[PDB]
């Protein structure tokens, strides 16, 4: 619904190395567009979608500085979180960022994300009133006072309301051909034994963009969720996103059931009964 | 932490006897980020194995794609196989074509 | 348009 842009950042630290791996991945409405990574041959912010190659010389430096400084924020974050949680030397981590903001359909800001993970774990994270932290234990409290005395939150508040904002309005209408693009999903029903007089009734979607997408199986026309297996979103690799729901039925009462389908890309929902 | 990872193997488009087609490696909610996925064919290695650039979600977990170029017989299996530090040993899954 | 961060963890 809501556009919206995203810098997904992450830092590895590993035994021997001194220089821990740095990954800053951009998206904007979910789609990867920019790309930075510290084991490049000739490390810099790469375009990653077609509509970014007219972005000038001068507009990648910058954004290479920036990743630059990012990873020496994140090598010395990764050291004092290894004193704060008291881990031993020569061992392997992990620190997660997540940065971004969305924009109302009216286009401006409507929530800002800054969010920080250690192990996979949540650390600390900017609140949606973009003032105050929540440390998820002591040792992000400590970080806490920190940046509550320095007005840290001031700083990204400026960016989430101001550029993050400002370009991703850039961004929208540079590639606005391919990102507001919608393919509809080509559905159909698959019959599966699974034990004694009960059988699986399985509904595809398949080719559609964007992930967005909700699949139901209703009995008599009423919606029908309880046991419904619902496999996790999954690329084609080809731009397009597939999909099943499953449910277990008895066997002769098949007809009873249809699956729904709900996708954007729809003039109407689909609705489909396995046939023989 | 160790997360253990979800893997999902399926072709790119709808499965037909002796049709070219592509079949995906979707290993997914996974962490640390180190991971060792390959594809098989018949129980042997299939040496061009394309690998997407390593993301993850919004709950922090890492996920990546293996994909390679595939011709599905009615005889051949499709297998994947990852090893994960969070596992005791490395995990197979077959292609279910039917599913 | 990537953010800098600004005090570290």
């Amino acid at each position: 619904g809501p556009h919206s842009m995203r810098y997904f950042e992450t830092a590895v630290s590993r035994p021997g190395l001194e220089e821990p791996r740095y990954i800053s991945v951009g998206y904007v409405d979910n789609k990867e567009f920019v790309r930075f990574d510290s084991d490049a041959e000739n490390p810099r912010y790469e375009p990653r979608a077609p509509w970014m190659e007219q972005e000038g010389p001068e507009y990648w430096e910058r954004e290479t500085q920036k990743a630059k400084g990012q990873e020496q924020w994140f090598r010395v974050s990764l050291r004092n979180l290894l004193g704060y949680y008291n881990q031993s030397a020569g061992g392997s981590h992990t620190l997660q960022q997540m940065s971004g903001c969305d924009l109302g359909s009216d286009w401006r800001l409507l929530r800002g994300y800054l969010q920080f993970a250690y192990e996979g774990r949540d650390y600390i994270a900017l609140n949606e009133d973009l003032k105050t932290w929540t440390a998820a234990d002591m040792a992000a409290q400590i970080t806490r006072r920190k940046w509550e005395q320095s007005g840290a939150a001031e700083h990204y508040k400026a960016y989430l309301e101001g550029e993050c904002v400002e370009w991703l309005h850039r961004y929208l209408k540079n590639g606005n051909a391919t990102l507001l693009r919608t393919d509809s999903p080509k559905a159909h029903v698959t019959h599966h034994p699974r034990s004694k007089g009960e059988v699986t009734l399985r509904c595809w979607a398949l080719g559609f963009y964007p992930a967005d997408i909700t699949l139901t199986w209703q009995l008599n026309g009423e919606e029908l969720t309880q046991d419904m297996e619902l496999v996790e979103t999954r690329p084609a690799g080809d731009g397009t996103f597939q999909k099943w729901a499953s449910v277990v039925v008895p066997l002769g009462k098949e007809q009873n059931y249809t699956c729904r389908v709900y996708h954007e890309g729809l003039p109407e929902p689909l609705t489909l009964r396995w046939e023989p | 932490m160790q997360k253990t990872p979800q893997i999902q193997v399926y072709s790119r488009h709808p499965p037909e006897n002796g049709k070219p087609n592509i079949l995906n490696c979707y290993v997914t909610q996974f962490h640390p980020p180190h991971i060792e996925i390959q594809m098989l064919k018949n129980g042997k290695k299939i040496p061009k194995v394309e690998m997407s650039d390593m993301s993850f979600s919004k709950d922090w977990s890492f996920y990546i794609l293996a994909h390679t170029e595939f011709t599905p017989t009615e005889t051949d299996t499709y297998a994947c196989r990852v090893k994960h530090a969070s596992m005791a040993e490395p995990k197979t899954v077959y292609w279910d074509r039917d599913m | 348009f990537a953010p800098g961060n600004y005090x570290a963890l």
